[PDB]
């Protein structure tokens, strides 16, 4: 019934291991600095707004606000994330390959680090869709899902099987709802895994 | 006194890049 | 007596979980991301020597030292730190949120990683205050502290508890010896912990 | 031959940004 | 036989410390931010090619492609890595400090985080030199080894014992073959350990 | 349109950086 | 029937006087060191070619053309004139006051400086208009002219007069023809003269 | 190598300049 | 009585020589290109409007003004000129050479190339002092002078002569009034002539 | 304190400027 | 015997005319604005000097010296002339057009404009080469000469003539002496003038 | 929307620049 030491320490070290291959161990063809990139043209406008001034030698110099890139940029203290107007926007990504998906990753920072006391500017509903070329104006339905705001902050959602998988390498994410924030919704973390095309 | 808004870079891949 | 494998794995993951966040599971009302900020002009000097000269094609451009700013932001790599001259300093922060101050934390790197073979530049003896308004010259005492050499790399420390509680959106840190280098003393992260006001 | 110092960039919020 | 909770918790809590000091508990005296540098007229011409560009308001600004000084920086997210022409290389380093070299560290990505699902761009046979100044042409041969793909991320290499172990401050890497990418070899980090000189 | 290649700033130490 | 020495030094003194007043001795309202503009959009493109490299450090960084605003802009030595694709064009510009305008002034080199030994690009028939605002696709018409090859460097034209004068601070300069050059047309200096409104 | 084309800088005037 | 052909030519043509060299042929200390300089922490402020926006790609960049440093270079087209608030104001330069000043000149646009179709902005009562080093507060008249609207667009005046001329390389212009503009005065150019010191 | 030389702008000419 | 008042102001219109056409009325092949360059890797090296120091906010930025392009751009105020390092120094210009040449022009400031009371910085003995291409080490005399400072401003120079009169797009001017500074030489303005090719 | 106001460089002459 009981665990060795020796069997305890294994079981540390492999969830140690886990943890640093991105906590998943899965590839993320949306990853920026391995090959994804935002198509710009096709993401919703920023939340604009007047909040951080940089400075050089005491004079205001320019505005500063988080860009959609940082959505596909590992870092999620507080912050760390994009914001949109409102509870409905879209972000368009090409992949650093062509491949058949299998799964998406999403995370927001948990109630327990936030400045404000809540979560409510998480995303609540979204789909994930396929794009063949980047004119088109109306992809393919990967899957829609809820993230849960009383779940763990990282949690990953499976793509839609169908008898004929087709593979792309430009998906949409599209947000229908967040937790109730009166002002804006905020992306800390959008992720895409799948089987690379021969 | 207000400056202006820091366009946001931009960063696109003409090919994949070394990994 | 003995545990099972299932037990073994939960406490595994529970640690790992606080470990990811920010090692504490407690919001920081100074990190830079979520709304802290310096007040520059409430600083001590910085550390000024001729270090760390930054070129471009080959010819000499400008220096470089770290700013206070990165005393509220998370990376504690050896030289991550903000250097004033000698051994008595301050800081002045602006926090994301007016709150009851309850608790702060300070970090520096352990002996093991110092490329120098100490941590003689950690600040020692300490005190914290809160202030009114960014004009205000002697704040409250919120707490006086030691960081202790021989403890772990983060160390938490306690406020005081009064029958009034007063709340503030800034404070000072006040540093009044290091472990014994004689040139200056650095500091890695400090973060404030509380309530917020309703 | 030796270059001025890098000052340091400054940031200021005027409400808090979003989280 | 068997451990209790209170033992599997200080298991797990000390291998969560070792994780938290830079994985390995040991100076890296090549680290950038530390005090190492990269001598840049000493290494191989960088990996040329129009990969990734950086616009502005619209306009091809400049193309982008990772440096040297990535090597000596702690962020290993797959294509944070520099990256040189064909299977043989070399890079020079200054350290932070005078030191007998006692080991040295590389680590590449997991072929499970691959986005081309493989690391055959991973180095293969390197050894380690010490040169007395930065235009000693030939240094000292501190070991010659392999990094093996069918291993760890991390992977610690001892270096050579003699009888009259020299100090150095600059330490040459040199790659003699990788894993079998056809066009570059990329180098994610690389440390240097030892004892340093009273 | 092509613009140029970045050249990748570079960093020395005159002496060792306070840590 | 002959002058004295008195009056041949009073003649050229006051020729060197209207001479020092921007040769006419009249306001500019087009000017843009006095107040006048140009209304970029409303302009057309500029012959764009690769021929002038501006380097730093020996790099390419970036190509050089004359814009539009060199036309209300006084030096004219050879090629510091604007120039667009072809044989018809047009340029709009803002006045520093609301005037009655009376005539207009056009520059070009003369063909005794032009290092390809004609003046084939230079404006041959045009027409000048006013517009009532910023978004009038058809302004008046003010007078249609010929800049001829065989004057002199400057040349002055004469608006129509109409029964009731409408005052305007708008103006666009219409270029229908050249003098041969094949690839494009060149403008050296635009001035407009009259009456301030009170 | 080619680098990019150097945009016009533009000039406006909110209102007139000191004459 | 009368000139011949000859005598006419030799007239134009050393009129035109003395034209060419700066229209004086008097050397001027205060030129900036010639070693002249504009001490900045003594000048009056510059008058503060919103009037000239420079953008790039489309997007408010930053405002234009005309800095104390105009009056030292020879451009003086309309608006090339330093304006400061109101009818007082002064200007503290340091010279090329230490010298005895013997003579200033003043200029301002003619009323004839106005686009405001006054010179109200003109000076009008002024005067000029020699300072021993950069922190005197109190100078050594020079001379107390008025340019004259109703004189030439060049007006030279001469420094009072005393029976011990002490030499300086620093002079301050001090304006006490102007030809009525409500809001700022306008200076296009100040020289200083004089004699070397040995 | 001192800073470092600006370097000279240099300009070369693909082919003849319009004149 | 006399000229009559028509007669004097056409000999002025005339003289003002030849001096609004670049003082020659002959084109310049080596000008900066019509297509003339400073091939530069073959000058000689600038006078370096810590003389002028760019400011911005107070602080040092950067050092000024003028480059060998001014050498082809027509101000010649005071100091707007480059500097090379003793009495013997060399420039290479390539032309806007591939010519016969027939003649040269310098220009330096009189002595009555220059502010330290001498011109010994101008250039004395002179001559002037033709190359074949960029990388010709010895190019064909097409004159030898001396610059007199005792002469007026702008002094013309006649090319040798041959019985074959070779074309050529590059010229080099090797300047041998000067007039007495001993620590630099100055040149104001270098021109090429002759017959385009057909 | 509202930009900066471009301090004035500024020159100064630490010796006499060549003439
Ligand atoms: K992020
Ligand atoms: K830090
Ligand atoms: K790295
Ligand atoms: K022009
Ligand atoms: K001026
Ligand atoms: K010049």
């Amino acid at each position: 019934g009981g665990i060795t030491e020796a069997q305890a320490r294994a079981i540390v070290n492999s969830a140690l291991k886990l943890y640093s291959q991105d906590k998943t161990g899965m590839v993320d063809f949306a990853l920026e600095s391995g090959g994804g990139s935002i198509l710009s043209t096709r993401c919703s406008e920023t939340y604009e707004t007047k909040t951080a001034l940089m400075s050089l030698f005491g004079i205001p110099l320019w505005y500063f606000s988080q860009s959609p890139r940082v959505v596909i940029q590992p870092d999620i203290y507080p912050g760390n994330c994009w914001a949109f107007k409102g509870s409905q926007g879209y972000l368009v990504v090409r992949l650093s390959m062509m491949i058949h998906p299998a799964a998406f990753t999403l995370e927001h920072i948990p109630k327990t680090l936030s400045p404000t006391g809540n979560i409510s500017s998480a995303p609540k509903d979204f789909a994930v869709y396929g794009l063949e070329n980047e004119y088109q104006e109306e992809g393919q339905l990967l899957g829609q899902f809820t993230y849960d705001q009383d779940g763990e902050s990282l949690q990953m959602f499976q793509a839609l099987k169908r008898p004929d998988d087709t593979a792309f390498q430009i998906v949409e994410l599209r947000i229908f709802s967040n937790w109730g924030h009166p002002e804006y919704t905020c992306l800390y973390r959008f992720r895409v895994h799948g089987e690379p095309v021969k | 006194s207000p400056p202006p808004t820091w366009p946001h870079l931009q960063l696109c891949y003409l090919q994949p890049p070394p990994v």
